[PDB]
RNA sequence: CAAAGCCACGAUAGGUCGCAGUGACCAGAGGGACCUGACUGUUUAAUAAAAACAUAGGUCCCCGCUAGCCCGAAAGGGUGUG
RNA sequence: CCCCAUGAAAAGGGAGUCUGGAACGAUCCCGGGAGACCGUACCUAGAACCGACACUGGUGCCCGGGUGAGAAGCCCAAG
């Protein structure tokens, strides 16, 4: 019948982009060749972000900005390259780094901005050298490589007991997507009718088919659990 | 190091304020200063540039207003401390 | 309870006892690290905190310096 | 420090960068300058303390003489154009 | 014309000998003029809704005098 | 401060009328037992407001960005100023 | 004081600093001259708009006294 909800969100309409304009600025490490010494000038928040964000002035004059980091401020300067110590908000490279070492927005290829560890609360760990590259743990328990020019900022970007405090209001849910494309509030498709969803219909509300399907099972049917290895609560 | 300070406020001549101290250390009448490192930074260099003009001994403090203060015994704390008075205390040799 | 029941007898308190304790620690006295706990600082959002002596920003936690 | 005969400058006012010489302290809080022949040549006045900041070049004057004999002091340690080099 | 923000409501009754009451509406107010670096609350300098072509009126004497205090400024010089 | 003129508010005494003194007007009936839904909210315009949906929370699944997710013929699009 | 919401951008103005230029020369005052084109009537709704109508439907927006907390009800000002 129509289309699912989730089909929806592929026409890329209104209803799903971000209102960018009232957010900061593309926050991606800008483009350096050599060795060059930051200042800290301001902080401020961007919305659909929930981590804080820093404008930092570079000695060359160029303007950008970087998540924040835990511990630093404004007026504090930042050494960014390959002579940088092992200071916390420096952003280095991994090709200096020793075993154990806590960075965050580690960068995965020379030039690129970071991609991993760019949350709040997160950070990044070192499990090893490989031949070319380095082995890097995220908060997953994961391991990905990266290049060895590839940037990384020591310390922990903030926003540490995030969720700790309690929505308590659908309220607040609310106003914590109003930004972002998160289409809210969720609607369950169980209880709506069979004409848009593939579980919908009938009036006892069960499971109409065992939930887990074959890998290749085509787009708009695979909902549910999908390539579960295990259920229960254990 | 807190016995020789002891003596100092004991009988020895001390100013408290910056003011008062900045305003008199540039005329070179002070025996000597002593700063916590709690000091607002656009102040320390100052110290430190005038320090040399006169050469007046000064000691680093590792500590803040309050542990200097509470040295000092002054309810509220002390950014810097003026000496114009050793009396009878060993401390401007540091 | 005192702040917890500031919203009535709502939501429930095992809820509230949760929103409570965190709360506190956001309104606990704390201690500057750059002027000194003279002052007292205060969280304007998530990672945000200066108090009104060393007008100096810097990143904190959600809801803890 | 503060000392009379030493070059200084101030930090604000008109001027704000030009220099005056010492000549006599006055009190605790204030001392007569002058900078005779600056491109505005500011005229005998007094000032802060606090309203200064001192060089490292010194010339030796008597108790608060006049403007010929810094015209000459000064001049007679060759730093005529040192002014803003001060 | 329908009600907006573009004037204060004012009215006419005070320092006033006729006999007549009514109403106008004049635009709103500025402040000092506008970008941030030192985000310090700035003086000295006259900014009204019209401009008299006061020259340093509207700017003090001091080097930088209609740009900043010395709070954030010893970069430059 | 305190006096004077004003002005508002809040109490005291005394007398006195009527059936009636928040005189009209304006203006909750209340109590107890039980079931269901946690609640404020939303919706069947023109037969239905609810226990129907969302909720705060617990729980599981997928995924290391050239990912995952989904849309088109294709350029690619959007979750991505992440 | 609140925020896991942090609350638009341009043009348009004004100022500051450094370079070059000519010596005349105004962000001063005084006298003089000019300043396209086009909107401009009326009605805002129990008769001026729409709903086929001179339609108790909707579409608006904004603004005296006493009694009285009151833009509640009543009555009476302006009309």
């Amino acid at each position: 019948g129509k289309k699912l909800l989730q089909q929806r969100a592929g026409r890329g309409g209104i209803n799903f982009r971000s209102p960018s304009w009232r957010r900061v600025g593309p926050a991606r490490y800008p483009n350096i060749e050599g060795d060059h010494k930051g200042k800290i000038i301001d902080i401020l928040h961007n919305p659909g972000v929930t981590a804080p964000v820093v404008k930092v002035k570079l000695d060359n004059g160029l303007q950008f900005y970087i998540p924040a980091v835990q511990g630093v401020a404004v007026g504090q300067e930042i050494s960014i390259g390959k002579n940088a110590t092992i200071s916390n908000g420096n952003i280095v490279e991994v090709g200096q780094l020793p075993e154990g070492t806590v960075i965050c927005n580690v960068e995965k290829l020379k030039g690129d901005g970071g991609k991993f560890a760019r949350a709040a609360g997160s950070y990044a760990v070192i499990s090893g050298k490989a031949g070319n590259k380095v082995l890097i743990k995220l908060s997953s328990e994961k391991i990905v490589e990266v290049s060895q020019n590839a940037r990384a900022t020591v310390g922990i970007i903030a926003g540490g007991g995030f969720v700790e405090k309690p929505l308590l209001k659908a309220g607040n849910n609310y106003w914590k997507y109003r930004v972002r494309a998160v289409k809210w509030p969720v609607v369950r498709g169980v209880a709506m009718n069979a004409v848009s969803h593939p579980h919908g219909g009938g009036l006892h509300q069960s499971v109409s088919r065992p939930s887990t399907v074959s890998r290749n099972a085509p787009p708009g049917r695979k909902v549910g659990h999908i390539a579960s290895r295990r259920t229960g609560r254990r | 190091f807190e016995g020789e300070l002891k003596t100092l406020l004991r009988s020895g001549k001390v100013i408290l304020g910056t003011r008062k101290t900045l305003k008199l250390l540039k005329t070179g009448k002070v025996k000597g200063v002593v700063v916590s490192s709690t000091l607002r930074q656009d102040l320390k260099d100052d110290i430190m540039t005038f320090s040399k003009f006169s050469d007046i001994p000064i000691y680093l403090y590792k500590g803040s207003g309050y542990e200097l203060g509470t040295l000092c015994g002054k309810p509220f704390m002390v950014s810097v401390i003026g000496i114009v008075d050793e009396g009878e205390s060993k401390i401007l040799e540091f | 309870t005192g702040i917890a029941g500031r919203f009535g007898a709502r939501y429930g308190s095992s809820t509230r006892k949760k929103w409570k304790e965190v709360m506190e620690r956001r309104y606990m006295p704390h201690q500057c690290p750059y002027c000194k706990t003279t002052g007292k600082v205060v969280r304007i959002a998530s990672g945000i905190w200066y108090c009104r002596k060393c007008e100096t920003k810097w990143a904190g936690l959600a809801y803890t310096p | 420090a503060i000392e009379i005969g030493r070059i200084c400058v101030k930090t604000r006012g008109r001027e704000a960068g030009k220099k005056c010489v010492i000549v006599d302290i006055i009190d605790s809080n204030f001392v007569l300058v002058t900078g005779p022949k600056e491109i505005n040549g500011v005229k005998r006045r007094r000032v802060n303390i606090l309203h200064i900041e001192p060089t490292d070049k010194k010339v030796e004057i008597n108790k608060g003489a006049t403007d010929q004999e810094v015209k000459q002091a000064i001049e007679q340690s060759g730093l005529t154009d040192f002014i803003k080099e001060a | 014309s329908p009600q907006q923000r573009s004037g204060s409501f004012r009215k006419v009754f005070v320092k006033l000998p006729s006999g007549k009451s009514t109403i106008h509406y004049e635009r709103r107010k500025d402040n000092i003029a506008r970008c941030g670096m030192c985000k310090k609350p700035l003086n000295g300098v006259k900014n009204n809704y019209t401009y008299k072509y006061s020259k340093t009126e509207k700017r003090p004497e001091r080097v930088y005098g209609g740009y900043l205090c010395h709070k954030c400024l010893e970069s430059l010089i």
